[PDB]
């Protein structure tokens, strides 16, 4: 599972 | 999850040579929005670990060009042109592109020198301590080099693993050598059944078994 | 920018840690800034273990995730960690790490500023003096050019003890290991080693202070 990254 | 393989795990060198430390990551560490969560973080002996390099290759703000990163997908590389006593400590790969967020093990840079063999000695249980119905052996393995040793207690000729306590210390900063401590605790009845107490060590300075022995009658 | 963890010491396994992260110099609000804990357990490296984002979205290390409930008050400029049962292997250091970027690049995010942890022990022992023992060689052992001298200081919790050789006057050819935690008290030893001319023909004393239980000890270290 990703790791959550703003943009 | 991803496990963050570093190689070598402690990494000897002379101040002002090259240093160079492997990552290899189990699977791709490239994230769906296109960027790669590759981070290198040094922690010097007694302090907080500090960013050094994000996004595999560039340099946090601070950290000296000598320092750089490279690589891809799961294949990255640390390299130092010329390593400075500031340099030493320990260099953490991480990944923060998956969950759990991993580091690798972690590789110690240190400083390099001659092979050095441990003085070794051995002691009885005292007095005192037997009057109180324990008893502890201990043999200290004193200024050697490299780090990696293999410490064996003998009971009776007879390997002894459980009862032990071992504690090592840092790389000394002046001598650059090692020390080690080993103590074996047991009962005082357990002592007194036994004769022959022996500390074994194994290092590259020796071809044999370095090997200090009491027995307990003597 | 500061990061200030502040943590109990010392806990009693089955108990529950409470870990604060207290932020100057920015304000959690404005940056949006990720906050993660990390652990470093005794004689082991660095573990992550949860992260919070400025929305209170949260993600954790599966391998200790049901021990764990990261949380944070924005209007204190705080971050929080609890982590229930404690048992002796989370002993460590724990650090609060900002996830930082440079503005306003919120993708390229990274551990830019790390607290200087707040350490840990978890053990059942009260305060608890330590046992100073001699240690003297074998007799055969005192018969070359150097004499190599010991002291066992077993069985105290909690840390630190002060040890030192000949009231600090004895310094030179001084090993003394760092402290071990092994069934709920540590175990601390130092060496000296001195000429053979030196000792037994001079007293050499082992001087070991534990403030936590007031014990101030002087062992010789008499031949056998």
């Amino acid at each position: 599972a990703e790791f959550r990254h703003d943009s | 999850d991803v496990l963050m393989t570093q190689t070598p795990l402690s990494l000897p060198v002379n101040l002002g040579e090259q240093a160079s430390i492997s990552c290899r990551s189990s699977q791709s560490i490239v994230h769906s929005n296109g960027h790669t969560y590759l981070e290198w973080y040094l922690q010097r002996p007694g302090q907080s670990p500090k960013l050094l390099i994000y996004q595999v290759s560039t340099r946090f703000s601070g950290v000296p060009d000598r320092f750089s990163g490279s690589g891809s997908g799961t294949d990255f590389t640390l390299r130092i042109s010329r390593v400075e006593a500031e340099d030493l400590g320990v260099y953490y790969c991480f990944q923060a592109s998956l969950v759990p967020l991993t580091f690798g093990a972690g590789t110690k840079l240190e400083l390099k020198r001659a092979d050095a063999a441990p003085t070794v000695s051995i002691f009885p249980p005292s007095s005192e301590q037997l009057t109180s119905g324990g008893a502890s052996v201990v043999c200290f393995l004193n200024n050697f080099y490299p780090k990696d040793i293999n410490v064996k207690w003998k009971i009776d000729g007879s390997e002894r693993q459980n009862g032990v306590l071992n504690s090592w210390t840092d790389q000394d900063s002046k001598d650059s050598t090692y020390s080690m401590s080993s103590t074996l605790t047991l009962t005082k009845d357990e002592y007194e059944r036994h004769n022959s107490y022996t500390c074994e060590a194994t290092h590259k300075t020796s071809t044999s078994p370095i090997v200090k022995s009491f027995n307990r009658n003597e | 920018v500061t990061l200030k963890e502040s943590g109990p010491g010392l806990l009693k396994p089955s108990q529950t840690l409470s870990l604060t992260c207290s932020f100057s110099g920015f304000s959690i609000r404005t940056s949006k800034v990720g906050v993660s804990w990390i652990r470093q357990p005794s004689g082991k490296g660095l573990e992550w273990l949860a992260h919070i984002y400025w929305d209170d979205d949260k993600r954790y290390n599966p391998s200790l995730e049901s021990r764990l409930t990261i949380s944070k008050d924005t209007s204190r400029d705080m971050v929080f960690m609890k982590i229930t049962s404690v048992d002796t292997a989370d002993t460590a250091t724990y650090y609060c790490a900002r996830r930082g970027f440079y503005g306003r690049k919120y993708e390229v995010n990274h551990f830019d500023y790390w607290g200087q942890g707040t350490t840990l022990t978890v053990s059942s022992a009260k305060t608890t003096a330590p046992s100073v023992y001699p240690l003297a060689p074998v007799c055969g052992d005192t018969t070359g050019s150097s004499v190599t001298l010991g002291c066992l200081v077993k069985g105290y919790f909690p840390e630190p003890v002060t040890l030192t050789w000949n009231s600090g006057s004895l310094s030179s050819g001084v090993h003394t290991f760092p402290a071990v935690l092994q069934s709920d008290l540590y175990t601390l030893s130092s060496s000296v080693t001195v000429t053979s001319s030196t000792w037994p023909s001079e007293s050499i004393t082992c001087n070991v202070a534990h403030p936590a239980s007031s014990t101030k000890v002087d062992k010789k270290i008499v031949p056998r």
